[PDB]
């Protein structure tokens, strides 16, 4: 089906290199768009209960909140003032897949999230002061 | 001109009533089903704001009472039902007469003199009092034995067994029967079916923090002058979760309390004379309880595939007792002094006229004490401890209460209701082997009663739930409303 | 922990006055950012564990965000609105007044202000559609 | 009540024609404001009550936002799109046609139009970022 | 009480009262004729009109 | 027999005509053997709530 390929079309980028990788918005949005439809279909007539049905909702709001948490919702590339961590880990945009490098940065990924969260708050505070002034 | 403006993220809050997630550390079976595993953080931040706090009219406090009782309900629901064993049990006549269940006593009762000497006995761990019971006497016996048939799972044949109850677990039918067998039922098997406690509840201490869901915060009043009804806190600290809390139920006292402190602060319920007092951890007010005789448990099957833990032991050890120990009399007097200076209490200031006494008897629930340790409850007279703590004239009731001792006698009851909320009736299995339980006293349940300008009483009370009002008394639950509306001359424009 | 301080960092401004108070947008977003993480953590191994409040945790978030979407001020610290202020005696003291100390004074007319601004956005909403349709 | 009139106001223009109709954005947002408090109110004191349909109210709301955001036109009454019109025989009558009436005529081809736009947005989604990556 | 801890209500009454009855009351005959007349003029019902 | 599962306790419940079926036969005793109307097909519950 179109939905099956559609959900399975995003992962086709996996083989592609980082530089040639085609970033795709709507990946999570469309997946929950039809999954709810699939379960809704014939439902009118835990797995059936809310053991996992909300978990999909929880997963969706997690990423959506994270984007709003960092103030970069709906921006495939938002530049931020945070400086780069240890420079030994540098992506090889020519011959590196996303996961071949995502796993390596996963060791320091948590610190980047914690460091970036504080940075947004600092920039956030400046916006309020400027708005309050004028 | 001025126009309304909307602000998001403003730090404000308000009262709220939402359920809470429970977190526990030693989750034998109650973890991942009702409570998450613990996180282990207790950092709090002080704020320069004032807020009102109450210990009785608190959502967190009320829920804690409900959750403990609700948790116990799920534990006993699948356990076995003891309906079948409500049948006449042949019993030893010579043994039921001694404790007065039948009340069949004839002649005897010879006159005897009373020495009425010394009776200032005191005990500490080095002595031989602890090791062998044997402590001045009055610790003699407590047991009864009977018989019943109770055909098992194979619904074709019976198998007579023996089980030994205690004195306060049976009601016997008085009659003119001369037979050596005394027909006698259970205590409450003609009122409602009682179900066992065939679990590890009451067999180990239970602790669990309280964590509010996201979008709700907990506030604590850190002022050392907190009494319970003070709506002005100089020091207030915000937190993500509460501290631990002991879930032990007892009367006249509260053991293993986490809120022990060097100061003898008092939590007062201003709306009436309900009171709770926290002792000091400076006098080492430890108390140790022991019951002698190492026991054997013989499970018996009934017609449901389940097992009823009996005690066919024929031994006759001495009854249970506790010796308290530590520096008590010097410790108690500090409580009385604190009451004098505490706000409210427009009463006398004579320290040696304010006296700590038990309520006016009546039902056994309030007359005796009640302490639970490692699955077997104990209720004790507590007259001697009260007699020795104040050193009063020993003209109280019969000669049995003349003595001033640091230890008191106790007995065992097995058909016990959960005192927590209202009622019910459950059966506590007996523990194999010997039991010795040691605890530290860190609270006091008492209602202060005085009608005149003289002779105020620190009267004990049997409200078990009052303990939970000491653990989280200073906690408040507040819902965060990050929306703030204030005027601004600026307009929306275009 | 950082999350404990981070979740408790929003209220650090409660002691400051309105004028000197530093606003903290995204606070609720960060509050739910780690709340599910704590709930999710060790979950892999009556309503508390179940969905008596878990949906309420979701519900609280959607209500607040849907509140902004209804008023058209999402993702903005301050949004000037065409509605005028009500009875003006309750003037905030921006020098020596905390947010909470004054939120209660205006709480009496808070409900009425809610209704008034909701209609205003609809009227502005209607104007936007008419302009777009024209052009 | 205001909520009863407010919630039912969406269909107030249902009788109007296509052009003369005044579109009402925030209908789901405003409804989610007042519908939930009805459940929340007095709840402090099987499926319909707790979780079978309560989440379905949430599930319904997210569907519009997820459907909207997948198409990249959230918070916009009208967004022009590159996709050409399908078979043009079903020309709208802007003078004497109602929205639901005309919607029933498009329901036959409604499913196919949905697929076409989703692919179209992906193409623009690939191009819009790649230009940023390019420069 | 039965062998479950619960109660079963009983009626040990020995006196014999008169049997139950209901007397309706009100203008009824006039009512049913109006029901009959409505059926005559009701759409459908390809039937008699007497 | 009641909750105390060691003895019997006779009651009387006064049923109605349309809630009993009685055995027909040549018995002469003044006592008539009858059962409940529908207890040989299923177990009946009591409208126990209000
Ligand atoms: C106020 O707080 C006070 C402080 O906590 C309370 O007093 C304390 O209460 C706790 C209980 O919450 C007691 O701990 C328990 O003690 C049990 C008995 O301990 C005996 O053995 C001790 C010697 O053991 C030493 O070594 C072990 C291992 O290193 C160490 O843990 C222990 O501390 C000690 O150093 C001896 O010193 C004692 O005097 C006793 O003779 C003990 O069994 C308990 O462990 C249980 O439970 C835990 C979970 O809580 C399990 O992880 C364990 O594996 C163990 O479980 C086994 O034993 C249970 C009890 O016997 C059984 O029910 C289980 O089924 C299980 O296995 C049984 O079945 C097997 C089948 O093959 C058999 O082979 C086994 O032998 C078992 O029969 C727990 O540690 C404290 O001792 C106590 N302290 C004091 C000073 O009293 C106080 O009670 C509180 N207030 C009130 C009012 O109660
Ligand atoms: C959120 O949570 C917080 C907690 O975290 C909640 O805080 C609690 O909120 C409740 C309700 O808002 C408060 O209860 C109210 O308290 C006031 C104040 O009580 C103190 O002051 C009294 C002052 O009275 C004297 O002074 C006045 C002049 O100011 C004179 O006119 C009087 O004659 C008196 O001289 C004082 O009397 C009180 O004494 C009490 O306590 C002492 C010990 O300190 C005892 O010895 C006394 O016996 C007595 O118990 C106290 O010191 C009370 O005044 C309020 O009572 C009125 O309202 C009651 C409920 O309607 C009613 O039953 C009372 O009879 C009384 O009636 C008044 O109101 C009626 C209705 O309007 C009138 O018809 C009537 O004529 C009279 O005017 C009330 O009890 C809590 O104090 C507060 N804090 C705590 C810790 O609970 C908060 O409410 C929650 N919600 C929100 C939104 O925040
Ligand atoms: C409420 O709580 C208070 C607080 O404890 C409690 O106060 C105690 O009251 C008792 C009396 O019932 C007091 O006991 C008396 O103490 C005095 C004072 O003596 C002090 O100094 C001597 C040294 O000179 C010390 O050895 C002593 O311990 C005290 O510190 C004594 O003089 C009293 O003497 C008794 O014995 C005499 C014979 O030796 C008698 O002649 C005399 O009348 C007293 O008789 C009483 O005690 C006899 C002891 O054998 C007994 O046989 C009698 O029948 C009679 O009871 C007496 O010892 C005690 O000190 C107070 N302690 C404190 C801290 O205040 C209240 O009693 C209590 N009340 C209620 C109602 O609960
Ligand atoms: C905790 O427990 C203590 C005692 O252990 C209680 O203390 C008592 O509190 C009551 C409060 O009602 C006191 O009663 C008050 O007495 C005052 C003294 O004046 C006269 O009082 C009565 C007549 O009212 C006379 O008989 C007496 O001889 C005095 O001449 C009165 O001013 C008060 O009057 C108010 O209440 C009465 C009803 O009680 C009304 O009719 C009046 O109109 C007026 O409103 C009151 O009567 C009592 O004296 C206290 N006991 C003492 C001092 O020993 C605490 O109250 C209790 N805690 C709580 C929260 O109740
Ligand atoms: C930036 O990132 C790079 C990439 O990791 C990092 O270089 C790495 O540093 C670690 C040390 O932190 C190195 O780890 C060593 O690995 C060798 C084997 O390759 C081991 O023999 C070493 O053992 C010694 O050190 C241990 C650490 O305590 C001792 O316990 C042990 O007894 C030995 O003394 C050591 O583990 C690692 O090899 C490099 N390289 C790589 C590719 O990881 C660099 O330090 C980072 N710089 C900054 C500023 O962040
Ligand atoms: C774009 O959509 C329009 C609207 O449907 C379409 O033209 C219309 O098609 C319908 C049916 O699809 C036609 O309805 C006709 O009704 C008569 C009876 O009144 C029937 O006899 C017709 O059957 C013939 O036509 C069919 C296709 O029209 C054939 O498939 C069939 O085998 C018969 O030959 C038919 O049901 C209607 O008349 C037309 N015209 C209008 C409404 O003006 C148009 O074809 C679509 N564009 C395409 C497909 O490129
Ligand atoms: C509890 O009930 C059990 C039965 O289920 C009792 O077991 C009985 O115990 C008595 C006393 O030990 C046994 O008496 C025996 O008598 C013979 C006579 O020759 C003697 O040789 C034995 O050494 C023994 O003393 C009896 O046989 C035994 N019966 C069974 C079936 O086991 C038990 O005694 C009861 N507990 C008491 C009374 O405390
Ligand atoms: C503080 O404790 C004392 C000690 O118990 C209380 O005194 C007791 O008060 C009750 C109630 O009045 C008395 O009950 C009756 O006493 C009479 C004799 O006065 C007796 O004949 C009755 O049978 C009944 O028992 C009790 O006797 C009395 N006890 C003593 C030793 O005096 C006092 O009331 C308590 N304080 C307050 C404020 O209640
Ligand atoms: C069934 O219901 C009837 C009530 O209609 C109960 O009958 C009553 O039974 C008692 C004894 O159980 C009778 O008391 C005795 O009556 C005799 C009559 O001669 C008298 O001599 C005795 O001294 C004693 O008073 C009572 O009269 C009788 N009442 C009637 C028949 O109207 C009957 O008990 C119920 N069946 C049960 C409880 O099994
Ligand atoms: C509570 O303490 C805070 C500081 O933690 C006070 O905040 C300061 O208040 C003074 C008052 O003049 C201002 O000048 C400062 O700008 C405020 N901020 C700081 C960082 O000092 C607050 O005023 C105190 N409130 C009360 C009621 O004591
Ligand atoms: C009530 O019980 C006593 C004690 O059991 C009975 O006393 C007996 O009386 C009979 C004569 O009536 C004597 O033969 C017995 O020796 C007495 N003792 C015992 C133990 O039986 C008394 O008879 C009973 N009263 C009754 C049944 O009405
Ligand atoms: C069924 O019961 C009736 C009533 O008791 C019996 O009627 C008697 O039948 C015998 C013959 O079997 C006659 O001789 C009697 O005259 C009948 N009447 C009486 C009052 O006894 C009938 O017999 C029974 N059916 C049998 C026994 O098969
Ligand atoms: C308290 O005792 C004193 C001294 O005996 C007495 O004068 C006073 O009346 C007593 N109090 C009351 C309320 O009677």
């Amino acid at each position: 089906g179109v939905f099956v390929l559609g959900f399975l079309g995003f992962l086709a980028t996996a083989g592609s290199a980082m530089g040639a990788a085609s970033l795709t918005l709507t990946a999570q949005s469309r997946t929950l768009l039809a999954g709810i439809v699939q379960q809704q279909q014939q439902l009118l007539d835990g797995t059936k209960n809310l053991q996992t049905r909300v978990t999909a909702i929880e997963k969706y709001l997690k990423d959506q909140a994270q984007l709003n948490a960092w103030g970069c919702a709906f921006r495939q590339v938002c530049c931020t003032t945070v400086p780069w961590p240890n420079a030994s880990l540098t992506p090889k945009w020519n011959n590196e897949t996303w996961q071949e490098w995502e796993r390596k940065v996963d060791f320091l990924e948590e610190n980047i999230t914690a460091l970036l969260e504080e940075a947004q708050i600092q920039q956030e505070k400046n916006m309020y002061e400027l708005q309050k002034l004028n | 001109t001025l126009y309304v403006t909307v602000f998001y993220g403003v730090p404000a809050w308000r009262n709220a009533t939402i359920p809470l997630f429970c977190a526990t550390k030693n989750r034998d079976t109650w973890g991942t089903t009702q409570c998450l595993p613990d996180n282990g953080d207790y950092s709090e931040v002080a704020l320069n704001v004032t807020e009102s706090f109450d210990a009785w009219n608190n959502t967190v406090t009320e829920q804690a009472i409900e959750d403990v009782w609700q948790l116990f309900e799920t534990s006993i629901k699948p356990c076995v039902k003891l309906s079948p064993l409500c049948i006449t049990m042949r019993c030893n006549k010579s043994e039921t007469d001694r404790w007065g269940l039948t009340k069949s006593i004839t002649t005897t009762a010879s006159t005897t003199s009373t020495t009425a000497s010394a009776k200032v006995d005191m005990v500490n761990e080095t002595s031989s009092c602890i090791a062998q019971d044997n402590c001045t006497g009055l610790e003699q016996e407590q047991m009864i034995s009977c018989k019943f048939n109770m055909t098992g799972l194979k619904r074709d044949k019976t198998k007579e067994y023996n089980e030994t109850w205690y004195s306060a677990d049976l009601v016997c039918e008085q009659g003119n029967n001369t037979g050596n067998e005394s027909r006698c039922y259970m205590n409450h098997c003609n009122t409602s079916v009682i179900q066992e406690s065939c679990d590890k509840h009451y067999w180990d201490a239970i602790r669990f923090r309280y964590c509010a869901p996201p979008g709700y915060a907990l506030l604590r009043c850190n002022d050392t002058n907190y009494s319970g009804f003070m709506p002005k806190c100089s020091k207030v600290v915000v937190s993500s979760c509460t501290r631990m809390m002991e879930t032990q139920t007892s009367t006249w006292f509260g053991f293993n309390g986490t809120r022990a402190e060097n100061r003898t602060y008092i939590y007062w319920h201003g709306r009436d004379n309900r009171t709770i007092i926290s002792l000091n951890k400076y006098y080492n007010l430890t108390m140790k309880c022991r019951r002698p005789g190492n026991k054997t448990v013989l499970p018996v099957t009934i017609m449901s595939g389940l097992v009823f833990h009996s005690q066919p032991i024929n031994d006759r050890p001495k009854q249970a007792w506790c010796w308290f120990g530590g520096k008590w009399k010097d410790a108690i007097k500090e409580v009385k002094q604190t009451i004098v200076k505490h706000p409210r209490y427009t009463g006398t200031n004579n320290t040696d006229k304010i006296n700590l006494t038990a309520p006016g008897g009546g039902d056994p629930e309030v007359t005796f004490m009640w302490t639970n340790c490692r699955g077997e409850f104990l209720y004790c007279k507590m007259n001697w401890f009260l007699n020795w703590v104040e050193d009063r004239n020993t003209a109280n009731q019969k000669p049995k209460e003349q003595h001033k001792r640091n230890y008191v006698p106790c007995h065992i009851r097995q058909i016990i209701n959960t005192w927590h909320k209202v009622g019910k009736n459950v059966y506590l299995p007996p523990r194999e082997g010997d039991l010795t339980c040691n605890s530290t006293v860190t609270s006091l349940i008492a209602n202060i009663d005085w009608i005149d300008g003289n002779q105020t009483n620190i009267t004990m009370s049997a409200e078990v739930a009052e303990l939970y009002r000491l653990e989280l008394g200073d906690y408040k639950l507040v819902e965060i409303t990050p929306i703030g509306l204030a005027p601004t001359d600026c307009k929306r424009y275009t």
